[PDB]
Order: C-alpha cells, then structure tokens, then sequence
C-alpha cells in the first residue's frame, strides 16, 4: 500500500495524469514487477474510457504497491518523463526536505477555478462578501495551516447562535488560496443538525458517499441497512482516494458525531453552540470562539450592507439601542436591516419598539439564517439542555439585562434540589458553555450575567407564570437582616433595576 | 413552563 | 499533450492527411527525437490498413510530445511539404495572430441551432411574437450578458401575476443570438411553481435529468428516494458536462428553491410574483 | 520455480531488464540446456513488442528450472554482461551472505504505514497521549513480543471498569514499531460487548469482514444467515491471506467469544472486566492485571491534564480524598477533571462533598469514556452475575470500605464453617474486580470506596438498614460468646471504631 | 433490590 503522502502526490499530479497517460502502457510494463494480478489487469485492459482505466488503475495501484516506485520508473520510459518528474520531485521535497513541498512542488498549479471547483464538489457554502469579520476568519485559516501537517484533529469555531461561524468557515475555506489545494488536497462540507441517534450514522453515509465517485454513485446498495463497523470500515478504506481531506462539520450536536471523527482519524472543522461535546475527543483539540459582534464592528456590518450613518445624538442611541437589544448578533442583525424596510432610522426605532413588546417576533424575517427567527434556533439550544438546566435557564428571566450580578443574587431565584450555593454557579456555567446562553465573568466577583436577545427569548416564551414566580420568590430573600458592581451592602435592594423589574411586572400582567 | 419549549 | 488549436490543426488537415502520409517514415523520426517509444512505435509500425497506422500516430502522438513541433520538422524533409505548410501556416496563424475568431459565426444557420434545438431542448417555451415589450426584453439580455462572467447569480424578474415575467424571459433567450451559445453555453428551463414541501426537491430532480444525457435517460433510476445532498452532489457532479449554463426558474413561489439555487451555485434568472 | 531471493532479482533488476536485453537470444539457449519447451519459447518469440517477450521470459521462466542459474551462464557470452554481474553478486551477496535485512527498515517513514494506514483499517482506536502508563502499556508491549512466534495465544488485560485497559491496549499496538509489521503483520481491533446469545456470532461475522479485500465489501451477501461452523471455516479460510494477525477483543463479557477465539486458533488479545473467562481456554493463557491507579500516577495524571499541584495541607488531603474516593481509578478521575471547571482546589474540594452525598452522579460528565459514570459500567457488571453473588454485592454496602477486615465479620451480612462467604468474595474480586483479597496476617477481604459508592446510592434503601441492623445483631452474638495492623479478634464485638461511617450510612437507610 | 440493577 501507498499512504496518505505519496496518494497526495497522485492525487496533484491528476490533471496531468489526465492530460497525457494510458494505463495500457504500463500494465505491461507492471505485471513484471509484481503489483498487480491478472483479473486486476484484465479489469483495467478492457475499459472504454481512458478515464476508467486511469481511475481503477489509480485505485488498485494505491492498495496494491508497496511503494510509489514503479511508476516513477515507467513515466521516464515512455517519455511521459514530464510526469515522473513531478512526482519524483514531490517525494524528494517529502522525504529529504519537508516543508518546502507546500511552497515549491505544490503551489505553482493554484488556479481560482480549480479552487471553486473542489469547494463546489465538497459542498461548501457560498461565502458572503459585503463583510467579513477579519480577525476570525484570519485565525481559523491560521490554525488550520498549523494542522494540516496532523494526522487528525478537532478546530472548534464554537459559539450562540447566529453568531455567524458557519459563515466565517464558508469565508475561511474560500479567502486564501492555500487552505484546498496546498494544505489539503479536497473538502468536505457536511451539514449535521442531528438530534435523533439514527441521525449519526445518517450523515457518515453521507460521507463515505461525499467521498465516492461520480462513478460508484449508481452501484449505491441498500447501505440505509448495514452495520456501523461496516460503513466506518468502507470509509476507511474509500479515505485511502483522499489524502489530506479537510472535513467540515457544519452544525455538530451529538458528541457521537466527535467520537465518529475521532474514531476514523478525521481531520475536522467543527461548527458548533454546544462546546463540551469536545470532552468526548481524546486528541488535538484546538478552539476559536465566535464571540457577540462587539459595538465598533457592527457599526462597520450596518456601512457594510448601505445602512446611513447617524448624525443626530438620538440617532447612534438608537443604533447603540438596537446592539444592546440585539446583544451582539449577526444572525438578528441581518433579519434586523431585511426588516428595516423605509431604511429611516426612524423606523429603525420603531423595530427597536417592536423588539420589546412583541419579542423577536417583531422582526422575524426571511434571511440568510435558515430560521425567520432567533428563536427557532435557541429552540433547539433549549431542548438538549439537562433537565435541570432546562430549569435554571427557565427562570433567568427574572433578571436585568446586560447587568453584572452576584451568585447569591442567583441563588434566590434557581433551583436545587443547606447553606453553599456553588451548585449555581455550576449551572449557569454550564448554561454559558452550552449555547452561550449566560455569560460568566470571574473577577471582581464570581458573577454571571444574561445577555438581552438571551433574555426577550425567554420572555414571549417561558410560561407568564413563571415569571412572576420568579419575580414573588426574589422579592422575598430581597431583605434578610454603571461599570461597578452591586455591593454587599446594597443587594436588599434589587430596585436600583426597578425599570426592568416594572416591565416584568407590567408584562405578566396582560 | 416553557411554550412549546420555545 | 497539445490544446484546442494544435488539435483543431491536426483535425482539420486530415482529409489532407489521408491522400499523402504514412506513420512510419516518422515512426523512427519520433522514435529519435524522444516523442514516442518502441511499442508505441510497436502499434503503430504492425498495421493493416493505412488508416490504422494514421489513426493510431494521431491518437498516440498527443500524450508524449510537449508539442507540435517534430511533426512540422518532418512533413518537410519528407517531399510531403504541402502539409507541414499548412501547418507553418496555421501556426503562423496563431503564434503569430493574437486574433482568430472567438464565439462567433462561420457555420451559418444558428437559426436551427439555438433557435431550434437548444431552447427546444432546454425547455424555454415558444417566445411571442405578435408584441413584444422593448424595454423590459431588452433590459433582462443587457443584464444578463453583464453577468455570463460571473460563476453564479440571481437575476429577479419580478411582477403581478399575469404581469407577463415568463413571456419575456422567452423572449429574452430567443430573441438574441448572444445568450445562448455566445455568453452561455445551453439553456435549463425548468417551471417550478411548488408549494408543498416535496417540489422543491423533485424540481432539481428534474434539473438532475435535464443535465442526463440522451443516452441514460432509460437507466434512470428509482431516484425518488435518495438524500438532498447526493441529488445536489450528483447535479454539481453532472454539472461538469454543462460549462456556462442559463437557469430559468419559471413560476418560484418558495424561497426553498432559490437556497438550493445558491447551494449549488447555480447562474439563475428567476420568474416569480414574490419579492 | 525460484523463492523470495531469486524472484527479488528478477524484480529489482527489471529497470535494468529493459534498456537491454532480448529473450530470443535466450530462447534457444534455454530450448537447449532443457530448461524451455518449443511452445514455451513459441510463446516468447513471436511476440510484437520487446516489453512482451520480456514479460513472457520471466513470467514463463520461473516454472520449468530448478534454479536461476540458465540465465547467469547466458548474459555473461552475450555482451551484456552488465546484467550477469549484477545478478551473481547479488547471489553472491545470499549464497555467500547468510545476513541480509530482516523485517525492518529500508524505506522510511512507516509513520504513515503502520502509525496511519493498519492501525486506522485494523479499526485501532487513537492512541492516548498526554498520559501514558508506562510500567502497564510496557509489559504488554513486551509479553507480546515474547508469543509473535506462536501460533495462537491469549493475553489477557483484565481490570475494573474505567481501569483503563482498553487505553492501554490503544498505546501498546501504537506506541512500538515492533508489534505490528515486525512482529505482527495485521491488526484486527473489534468491540464485543456482548451480552445477548447473537453477539458472539455477529462479532466473528465482522471479524470475518475484517479480513475480507477492499474489492468484496461490496458482494456481502446477506451472510446472517448461515452456520456457525461455516463463518469459522470461511474465517479460518479468509485467513490463509492473513499471516501473523494479532487480534484484540476489545471489552469481552462472554466466555463464548473466547471460545471461538480459541476454536479458530487466533491470536488474541482481550480486554475485559471478568477475570474468569480464561477458564473457557485450555492453553497459553496470560494475564496482565490493570492494578489501580497508585496515589502518585494519579499525580502524575493531573500534573499531566493542567492540574495545579498543592501547597497548604488541607489541599495535598482535598486531593487524597479525591484520589481515595474514586480509588484509583482512571475513568472517574478524568470525568471528575471534566467537571473540575474553574480547575481551583475549592471547587475540586466542592466535588469531593459532592461524591458522598449525590454519590457518583456528582462527578458524570462528558468524557472519552462510553460512559455518562462509572455507575453506568458497573450496572452491567452487576448484571452479568451469579444472583447470589448479586446478593452477597448487594450486601457488602454495610461494611466499612477501605478497611482489610476478617471473613467472619463477613459471614454475619452475606447471605447463604462458613467458607463459603470467602468463596463468593473470592467470584466477586475476580468478575470485576469488585473485592479485594488480601491472604495473611488473616485470609481478609476489603472493600475500596467506589465499589462502595456505587451500592450507597444503588441498593435497596430498606436492604442498607437492614444489612446495618443484621451486623449489629450477630456483632452482638459474638458479644454473647463471652493503620498497618488488622483488627484483632478480641475486639470484633466493638464496630464502633467504624462508627463515623455507621453512622453516615445509618443516615442514608432511615433518613 | 438493585434499583434496576
Ligand atoms: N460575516 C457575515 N457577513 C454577512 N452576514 C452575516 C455574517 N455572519 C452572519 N451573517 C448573517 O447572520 C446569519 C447567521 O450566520 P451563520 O449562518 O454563520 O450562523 P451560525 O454561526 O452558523 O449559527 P448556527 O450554528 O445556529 O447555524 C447568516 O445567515 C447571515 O444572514
Ligand atoms: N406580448 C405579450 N407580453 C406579455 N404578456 C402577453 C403578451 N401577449 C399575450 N400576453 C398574455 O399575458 C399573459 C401573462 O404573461 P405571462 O405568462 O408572462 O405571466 P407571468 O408573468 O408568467 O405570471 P405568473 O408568473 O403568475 O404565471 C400570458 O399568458 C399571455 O396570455
Ligand atoms: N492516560 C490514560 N490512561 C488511562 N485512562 C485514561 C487516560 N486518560 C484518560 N483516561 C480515561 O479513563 C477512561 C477509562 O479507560 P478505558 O477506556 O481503557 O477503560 P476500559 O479499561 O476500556 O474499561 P471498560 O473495559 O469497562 O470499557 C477512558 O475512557 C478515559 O476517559
Ligand atoms: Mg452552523
Ligand atoms: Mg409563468
Ligand atoms: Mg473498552
């Protein structure tokens, strides 16, 4: 058998090795040195195409030499020596000087269209243009070169929802022009989504067909009924076709998905809310996280799709009003201008309205997302979460929004089923790293906090009773005996957050 | 307690 | 390996190449020069017929030589000078003009071509005749020929049910000789119209056989049921065959239809009634 | 017809067979010293192509002569002696060399070979890294390499539950170079897990498939249903391809596994829970006891995960306690990291209380385990039990645990000269590793504190208080009958010493 | 006993 290098160099060299090659001369030719037989002969004599010859030569050439040598000492002989040039000169630049075969026997065939080609094959989504978060896309293309030497590792462009990384992938695989050609040979873009436990077998048949040729698309058995040992092992065995293969996960759920890739030594993109599926891979773990658009760039996302700039002072308030409300997300953001309809930051303001008092639901739009709403999406966020978790979250409404605030202040409203409440702490932590739902911040004080869109989620959707649950049941521990946070000697108080304590109240009152 | 679970 | 106007020379003088030539003056020639070997020598050299020694130098000449050089450097010293100046001069035509002829016309009667057989073909109804809405028509093949560049694009002719998108569109692709076959290759017209949940996918299942070639229409399988990203891998696959291709989306009411346009980066002029 | 040498030479002096040479030349030299036959050298000799008579001559050569000698004494007189001087000191360099090469190294990187291509397709799991048991994964490695001339063998890397066996066996086939293409051709790495009657077929059905060419994965035919004593003829059969080919089962709980694995001769390594199993095969039978993890390797096993180490006293204790708690024991250890979150001592210390209260659903977490807690791997091993034996576990909550206490303070709660109690927790440290023996000062069993966490919060809350009062009763008949150092036989009548966890225990049954 | 064992 070969390996994954010297297929990569038959797997670069195949636009030559389409251009100007028969496997007829050479069946001949290697018969004598002993890798092959005479049906694998008789399979590749007899093929109408050259093309067919040339891929089933290719394929039992790779299971059946021991080494990638004769085929070097047969392009010389036929004075197909053009091809055995390269070849021998990609495996000179492996073995002896490493490296150097990215830059020099490698990159001189990068092509834009070549490029557009494999991404279209591997399904990747179409990059978005009128803006690119730099910084992200940036350290994802970065980090991705730093790997594609591994035999197998997990990158984790992990965050909300709609925060926007499957799209800074679509921009990270599509920017340079290194990533596909240079550091991995192909793509594969697969699109998880999966809930169910049939749904992880599911998508690795739609894996090892990803990696199937046009050809062998037809010969597709009743393979919907074959056992996991067996697709895992014909992957493993069709993976052989493809040397270094980047495979994007797009949407990963199930840490059964993780423990697949990690069990086919796969070489993985992972896009994500859920990031302790992460624990399940015992390997090279790496992550990017796909933070809330800070306030400066989604000023730069708004000149970004035509959107006028402010002038008036009650103007960049009500845009610094819409990134509070819509705390820091692309996805809503987007559905935001697709609803701003007039373009007026006039009515700008009146969905800043309609943001409050009607919820998301106010904006729901149709929009790049595949969700009219952020709230199909947390949804999904909201179901997977522990029981209990399911709790703690449910009653996170009765809070402020974008305000910092104690674990005792906490302790009043969650749930537990004695005297140290850290178990709070424990679930809202795992409450932020589980669809960035809270938000933890360590010092000054260990404290958590929930965001805005985070929170008009949970209000038009946790039951109105709850909410004024939460509401009598704080208002009892509230009595005992700006950029700074509450003091010890002021929590009896919470009506510092009278505002957004009267519009709860009002609310659960309708 | 949780319309529809969202 | 040669290229579209070394191959366009050796196809083009070949009913030049069979009244005066013969393989095996040069076999040796080009065994010489290290252009070809001694079994390819071997199948070209035991050959019956005339036309077998000249079909076999013509099919085994193009792998090995970087050009077409040692072929010129033969036609010459050989008293066969009437064709190796046909070929100087047709490479003087080349190397020498930097102009020839483009996607243009020199087999005239395109009128059956893309009038006839391609928009027939592609499924683009029978453009109107008896009025035609100048501007509009015109507006739609401008915007349309700014675009053949592009890999992938959406073109909204959007309007009032019965406000009459479909009939320019047809009169659009037939109208004109630029659009199809100068600026895109062939025409897909497919009428969408769907409303449940299953056409959206049965649309690109008739996209996916209007690529399938005449032959293998018959091998058509029980596709019906196989996954949404193998009937799109097998477009994107069977979308090798179809270099710029025109999709009209007549009828889209699901903005499904038009994700999966721009999944499978699809050049999409789209009639619809919603914007 | 020649052997490996003589063919090697005809192979790897074909490059040079080419540029000159002719077997016609040849053919009436080898017509002659009757080494050829005229259809024979019919064959080669009209024959278009210089690459066809070449490839007929030493295809049809290697049948008809007794050796490569016809071939030496031909183009040594024909001038192309170039080719004759190659080949004789070639044959001088194997009939005048008795040392050559061996399986080893002669064209490099076999990173990608035997690291990449086998292990991936022979299904061996991804090696862990950032910690390795050396003395473990080292013995195994070694006590291989001492059976790879045998022809068939069991090893055995039996364990508790999250011992770490499994890990063990994912190191040792890939840390070496030796084990797998020196030692051993192919690797073949399957999960049993069987618990159901049909198991043990389907493995060997994928065993069976293991084996099987990448060309006929396609041709599987529905082979469900078809004798046992074929799928073993046709593995046994499928396995003349398959010269040295070591075998690992991991997780075997079914003794019918090892028999069929010592039925079709195989090469096995195991891992597994129950110990007993290997009184299924009658032969080499080996073993490899995955002891707990000691107080320092688990140091070790932090230190190596990010794990601040100690510095005031009641924290190097806090960590005694965790490494006490979950005695020794690589699965929990790594869940309780998993849940370490602010990786703090305080909140390391806030698992600890956890653990004995919320017993070990206080520590599950997403780990590389197959497993939420450890509680979910000894369910099956309660499972698969003797029900007597499930009784005598059941039982055994109501001791004190990490205790070495006597056979007689253990014949008052397990059910039934009472030997037989011993017995049983003799079945119960074997299948599962779920005792404790410890034979002299006084044959004397212990309970560790997982083992024992496990039934708190697991056995019947009725049966603890029950255990708990029938202990005190019959300490209270042998009242009637009047560190380092076991508890003395004039003072069983006092298990007041154990009080402190009586009392926690009593607690729990009665609330 | 054995709480589903
Ligand atoms: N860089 C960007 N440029 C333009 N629009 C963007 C960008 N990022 C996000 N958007 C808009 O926000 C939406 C959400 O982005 P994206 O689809 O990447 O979410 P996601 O991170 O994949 O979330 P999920 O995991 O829930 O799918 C996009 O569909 C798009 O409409
Ligand atoms: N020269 C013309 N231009 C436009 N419409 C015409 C013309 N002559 C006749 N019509 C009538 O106008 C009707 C509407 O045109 P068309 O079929 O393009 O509607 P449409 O835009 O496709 O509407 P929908 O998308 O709802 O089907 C035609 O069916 C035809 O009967
Ligand atoms: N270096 C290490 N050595 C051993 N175990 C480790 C190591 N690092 C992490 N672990 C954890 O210990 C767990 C138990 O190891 P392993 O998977 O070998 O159990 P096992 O012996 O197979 O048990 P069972 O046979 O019951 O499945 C692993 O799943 C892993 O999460
Ligand atoms: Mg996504
Ligand atoms: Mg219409
Ligand atoms: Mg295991």
């Amino acid at each position: 058998m070969l390996c994954e290098i010297e297929c990569r160099a038959l797997s670069t060299a195949h636009t030559r090795l389409i251009h100007d090659f028969e496997p007829r001369d050479a069946l001949t030719y290697l018969e004598g040195k002993n890798i092959f037989t005479e049906d694998h002969s008789e399979l590749i004599s007899k093929m109408s195409t050259r093309l067919e010859r040339i891929a089933n030569f290719l394929r039992i050439y790779r299971r059946q030499a021991s080494e990638l040598g004769p085929l070097i000492d047969f392009f010389n002989y036929n004075n197909q020596s053009h091809l055995a040039d390269f070849l021998e000169d990609y495996i000179d630049f492996a073995i002896n000087e490493p490296d150097l075969l990215r830059p020099v026997v490698i990159a001189p065939q990068f092509s834009r269209q070549m490029l557009d080609r494999k991404l279209l094959l591997g399904n990747v989504p179409k990059q978005m243009t009128c803006y690119i978060r730099e910084y992200h896309v940036d350290r994802v293309i970065k980090k991705l070169d730093e790997m594609c030497d591994l035999d197998s590792f997990f990158l984790f462009l992990h965050g909300r929802a709609g925060s926007g990384k499957s799209v800074i992938a679509s921009q990270a695989l599509s920017k340079s022009d290194q990533l596909i050609g240079i550091n991995y040979d192909s793509i594969v873009w697969l699109k998880d989504s999966g809930t169910a436990p049939k749904s992880t077998f599911d998508l690795f048949t739609d894996i090892l067909l990803m990696l199937k040729s046009e050809d062998d698309l037809l010969n597709f058995p009743s393979v919907e009924h074959v056992t996991s040992v067996v697709l895992k092992r014909m992957i493993c065995n069709a993976l052989i076709d493809r040397p270094n293969t980047l495979f994007v996960f797009d949407d990963v759920v199930q840490e059964e998905t993780i423990r697949w890739a990690q069990e086919l030594r796969l070489r993985c993109l992972v896009t994500t809310r859920d990031v302790e599926i992460s624990n399940a891979a015992s390997q090279t773990c790496e992550f990017i996280e796909v933070t809330s658009l800070e306030i400066d760039e989604c000023y730069d996302f708004l000149e970004a799709y035509g959107m006028p700039m402010p002038v008036g002072e009650k103007e960049e308030d009500v845009l610094n009003k819409t990134i509070e409300l819509s705390s820091g997300n692309p996805a809503t953001l987007m559905m935001f201008f697709k609803s701003c309809e007039p373009k007026t930051f006039e009515k700008m303001a009146q969905l800043n309205n309609k943001l409050e008092s009607r919820g998301l639901v106010g904006v729901e739009c149709i929009t790049p997302y595949s969700y009219k709403s952020l709230a199909m999406a947390l949804q999904r966020c909201v179901e997977v979460l522990s029981d209990e978790d399911r709790s703690a979250l449910a009653f996170a409404v009765v809070m402020p929004p974008g305000v910092d605030i104690p674990v005792k202040l906490w302790s009043c409203v969650i749930p537990v089923d004695e005297q140290l409440d850290d178990e709070v702490a424990d679930r809202l932590k795992r409450l932020s790293k589980r669809g960035a739902l809270l938000s933890g911040k360590r010092m000054p004080v260990l404290t958590f906090k929930i965001d805005h869109i985070i929170h008009m989620f949970l209000k038009h959707v946790v039951d109105a009773q709850t909410i004024a649950n939460g509401i009598s049941i704080l208002e009892q521990r509230l009595l005992e005996i700006e950029t700074v946070i509450r003091p010890e000697d002021f929590p009896k108080f919470m009506q510092l957050h009278q505002k957004f304590y009267d519009s709860l109240k009002n609310f659960a009152c309708c | 307690m949780f319309n529809f679970l969202g």
